[PDB]
């Protein structure tokens, strides 16, 4: 089954959906609150289609239209093989996505042309400030909060060197490495 | 048998910490600089990362302390000088010579097995698990860490036949040319006795023979952390001095006692060996997590 | 004239969620009721929260744990996605207090018991539902609570925080409401905080019908205890309402405070008797299946319907076994807190010929933080950074390894910290090889610290 939504949001009494897949003939919707709907299993490729409400054709402001050569104006939707696998239509759905983000960037040397944020109070338990207890291995460490991770810690350059730590995730495991480099 | 197929299917993964922090030196670093780091950091050896080839060319252990001190010292009344104007490159460059010696390292996927071979086949104790993926340097890896890790799943296999079997009846272990100290013999000679034959620890014995103290590579480090590295005339008595408060004694095993037995004792004391007695504690022997590891993966 | 979709008749609307609506829908055949989250795909695309909806349907997909509905499969159309759900039928855990009141309290302790263990299962699994209410939590026909409507919900990412504030100004922690910027599990806590408070005292700890008026009553944290409470349970709410987030008691706290403890199902947490054998471990099927060339449908059909010796059930029963020893020896994984001292202590160097120095976070400056900039932007061109702006104080950085050949990335984002007083925080990006990653951050985060001043 390929389920294809019809659904109409404009209100009114009654509304009926025709199609070039039922020959124009006019199919009840049924009535939430709202919306009419009904749901049909349809082939791919294109398809015509108008709702028809309290006596009247309507257009659907929501999908696009086509002129036929004697002057009937139907909206037409697209059945695609890829609107039928969830994975597949995010897919497609983030490719138009990216589409849009071009017609509203590389890296650059140009500088830039309302206060910073606060500091959050995470990043200031420092790992390497705690004491650990003096009965186990003197290379373990408290497990880290996931937000302190990858941000740069560091002492005052001494004597010419600058120490500097981070902390880093490998697989479930978390490593604090310290480089001692000369200045 | 069957210790040897657990390490082969463990990675060495499993034995990392969740939460560890390891220390690097650049090679560029003052070498007396690096040592002081090892104490103020707790850690006893560091990856050298080589900032002009990209890549971590070796280690820094207690043993690089205990080398530049049996070469370049000569008096009390005089500084160490190669101690304090050497890097780390200096320093490698004068003390590798002929030898290859590359950097020897292991991927977080290989086996415990691989691990073990590693050790033995290149005589170290420390191997730094390096993840090929993103070049960084893991953790470091050791007997003791790999000791501790398969006594927590003894109870899951069944146990083998020589656990029960006694230290004498499996020969494990060395039991001859013991390289000892005596109570008063000066830390110099020791450190002489760690370069001429390689090994972690040297029993302390009074005039009779038997073991009073033990002095490990470790121990020496405590001349860095007490910048008394610059007299090394001292006993090996008034080097340990420091440690007599807290200190329990010297943790021993006799011969008939079973194997099972020996691996839970180093377990529980985290040392890298026991030292093998008699009835009146004259030394017969050395039992190390090397000789244990090598005689499991047999 | 029924509307099906994929064997189901849809129902009337049961609710309108953060985003999407939910309505019953009914098996043609069985009678079964589901629940059908709808979501509008144009919708999706119009916001560009297309990514956060596909991160959203993978993990929900997973989420397999007794107090959070499940999600059956998904079914995708032209215009609309439909999420078949697991339905309850007890309504909102909101109606169930307001209509009995207040809720005894060892009802009110098995509930919470109950959320708790999901929303720690959320947070092990790196989301956080930040919707947390009463009104979310739904029941069954035998009074188990279901965590519901994740609209809201985020992943945790290594080194980020969450801003967003969204949801009810009442479940809102005191951090949400002032703008600042948060972990995110901690405002969880706070919400099952109220929740707690809801569920024995028949309202809500801060509440006030101007709106201002409330926001400086949970800021401050002060609120009302009543004496039928005893005083175990006041101290587990003074520790979960605590006003500082990080003085607020996490999980482990509530999971060792005794009026948790008491009754508590082996089943809710994983440290505890029951878990392994009841909660699937997403990692072990993961694994498994690695071993064997199977999908993750197959394993956990092994274990569900199978014969105990089948080699996928004891492959993954085998895994669980090692994971337990290994967690039963945390000192051997993990440092403990302030006994004989571990043979390789160090001890402290002494003096000169001593002071334990002080790590701190990247670089302070008292500089005007237009004026820290400017150093950035200098200094970065004197060392050939590319780069690019994310906000006036947000950078993302990157230099080309010459070495190497590699590119190493790197965020640079400006704080506030002391009243005029800024912090520079430093933050690594990643995306065999020569070099390691982390030495290429080190070295990075070097070159830049030294030229400025
Ligand atoms: C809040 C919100 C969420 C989603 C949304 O988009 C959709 N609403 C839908 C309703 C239905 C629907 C409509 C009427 C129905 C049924 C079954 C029986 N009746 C009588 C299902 C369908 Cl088939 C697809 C939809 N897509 C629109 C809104 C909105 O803003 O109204
Ligand atoms: N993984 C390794 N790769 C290369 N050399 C090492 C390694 N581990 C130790 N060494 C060398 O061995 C010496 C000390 O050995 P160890 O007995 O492991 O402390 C050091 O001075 C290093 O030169
Ligand atoms: N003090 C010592 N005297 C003689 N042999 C030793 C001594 N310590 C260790 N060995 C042996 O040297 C090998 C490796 O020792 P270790 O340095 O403890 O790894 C093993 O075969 C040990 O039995
Ligand atoms: N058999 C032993 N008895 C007592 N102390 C030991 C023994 N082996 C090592 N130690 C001490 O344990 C610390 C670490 O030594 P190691 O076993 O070489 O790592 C040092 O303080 C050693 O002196």
């Amino acid at each position: 089954a390929r389920p294809t939504v019809f659904r109409w949001t404009g209100g009114g009494k009654e509304v009926y959906l025709s199609g070039s897949f039922n020959n124009w003939s006019k199919l009840p919707l049924t009535r939430s609150h709202n919306n009419f709907v009904a749901i049909l299993d349809l082939p791919e490729g294109e398809h015509q289609y108008k709702f028809f409400v309290d006596g009247q054709w309507t257009h659907d402001p929501s999908e696009p239209i086509v002129t036929s050569q004697l002057g009937t104006v139907n909206n037409i939707i697209q059945v695609k093989k890829t609107d039928f696998e969830v994975f597949d239509a995010l897919m497609v759905d983030s490719q138009k996505c990216s589409d849009v983000s071009e017609l509203s960037g590389p890296y650059h040397q140009e500088p830039y042309v309302r206060a910073p944020p606060i500091l959050p109070p995470h990043l200031l338990q420092v790992i390497l400030n705690k004491d650990t207890g003096i009965s186990c291995d003197p290379a373990l460490l408290p497990e880290p909060n996931h937000v302190m991770l990858n941000h740069l810690y560091a002492l005052s350059i001494k004597d010419g060197v600058m120490v500097l730590s981070a902390t880093h995730r490998y697989k479930k495991k978390y490593v604090t490495t310290l480089l001692y480099k000369p200045i | 048998s069957v210790y040897t197929s657990f390490m082969k299917s463990h990675r060495c993964y499993d034995l990392i910490p969740t939460s560890s922090k390891l220390v690097v030196f650049d090679t560029s670093l003052q070498v007396k600089k690096a040592f002081f780091a090892l104490v103020t950091n707790g850690v006893r050896a560091a990856p050298l990362w080589d900032s002009k080839k990209q890549s971590f060319v070796g280690m820094l252990t207690i043993t690089d302390f205990i080398n530049i001190l049996h070469r370049y010292y000569k008096s009390a009344l005089v500084q160490i000088y190669e101690l304090e104007e050497h890097k780390i490159e200096t320093w490698r460059e004068v003390y590798l010579q002929d030898s290859f010696k590359p950097l020897v390292c292991i991927s977080p996927n290989a086996s415990l097995f691989d691990a073990v071979s590693s050790l033995i086949r290149n005589k170290i104790h420390r191997l730094p698990v390096i993840d090929p993926e993103s070049g960084n340097t893991l953790y470091i890896l050791t007997h003791k860490r790999i000791l501790k890790f398969l006594k927590l799943f003894i109870t899951e296999f069944p146990k083998p036949e020589f656990m029960s079997k006694s230290l004498e009846e499996l020969q494990i272990g060395t039991y001859a040319n013991i390289a000892m100290v005596r109570t008063t013999t000066p830390v110099y000679v020791a450190l002489g006795i760690f370069v001429q034959h390689r090994v972690s620890a040297l029993p302390v014995v009074d005039e009779k023979g038997r073991v009073v103290d033990i002095y490990s590579k470790f121990d020496v480090i405590n001349l860095a952390a007490e910048k008394t590295y610059n007299n090394l005339d001292v006993s090996v008595t008034k080097a340990l001095q420091h440690r007599s408060h807290y200190f329990e004694g010297v943790l021993k095993c006799y011969l008939h006692e079973t194997l099972e037995t020996i691996i839970n004792r180093l377990v529980e004391a985290e040392v890298h060996r026991l030292v093998v007695v008699d009835e009146n504690d004259v030394v017969k022997g050395i039992v190390s997590l090397s000789d244990i590891l090598q005689a499991l993966v047999l | 004239g029924r509307v099906k979709i994929g064997h189901y008749v849809l129902g009337d609307t049961l609710g309108v969620g953060t985003f999407g609506k939910v309505k019953i829908g009914e098996h043609q055949l069985t009678g079964h009721k589901v629940a059908v989250k709808i979501l509008n795909r144009q919708k999706i695309r119009s916001l560009d929260v297309v990514g956060k909806i596909k991160r959203e349907i993978q993990n929900l997909k997973l989420f397999r744990h007794p107090h959070i509905i499940k999600l059956y499969q998904v079914i995708s159309t032209p215009t609309d996605f439909f999420m078949v759900m697991e339905y309850v039928s007890g309504g909102e855990l909101f109606d169930y207090i307001c209509k009995h009141g207040r809720v005894e309290e060892m009802e009110a302790r098995r509930l919470f018991q109950q959320i708790l263990s999901a929303v720690d299962y959320c947070h092990r699994h790196m989301v956080v539902h930040r919707d947390l209410k009463p009104e979310n939590v739904l029941l069954d026909a035998h009074m188990n609570a279901k965590i519901a409507d994740f609209g809201l919900s985020n992943m945790m990412s290594d080194g980020e925080f969450l801003r967003t504030s969204c949801g009810s100004p009442n479940y809102a922690a005191p951090e949400v409401i002032s703008g600042r910027l948060y972990a995110g599990p901690e405002v969880d806590i706070w919400s099952c905080g109220v929740i707690l408070y809801a569920l024995l005292c028949g309202t809500l700890p801060f509440d006030d019908e101007h709106v201002p008026t409330l926001f400086k009553k949970i800021r401050g944290g002060v609120f009302y205890i009543p004496e039928y409470l005893n005083r175990s349970v006041a101290t587990l709410l003074m520790h979960m309402l605590q006003v500082d987030p990080l003085k607020r008691a996490t999980i482990k706290d509530i999971r060792e405070h005794e009026w948790f403890k008491q009754d508590l199902p082996s089943y809710l947490f994983p440290e505890d008797p029951s878990y392994d054998a009841n909660v699937i471990d997403d990692e072990a099927v993961k694994e498994v299946c690695e071993k064997f060339e199977c999908t993750e449908s197959e394993v956990m059909n092994s274990l569900y319907s199978g014969d105990p010796q089948d080699q996928l059930a004891v492959a993954y029963h085998l895994i669980i076994d090692n994971r337990r020893i290994m967690n039963q020896a945390s000192e051997f994984y993990l440092a403990s807190s302030p006994l004989k001292p571990h043979p390789e202590r160090m001890p402290p160097l002494i003096a000169d010929s001593v002071k334990k120095a002080k790590w701190h976070l990247g670089i302070r400056s008292q500089s005007k933080p237009y004026d820290i900039m400017a150093e950035v932007y200098r200094a970065m061109k004197q060392l050939d950074f590319e780069w690019k702006v994310v906000n006036a104080y947000h950078l993302r950085v990157r230099r080309k390894n010459p070495v190497t050949g590699n590119y190493v990335k790197m965020s640079l984002q400006l704080y506030l910290v002391d009243n005029r007083s800024y912090l520079l925080d430093f933050k690594s990006i990643d995306d065999p090889r020569l070099g390691s990653h982390t030495m290429d951050f080190f070295e990075m985060c070097a070159s830049l610290i030294t030229t400025l001043a």
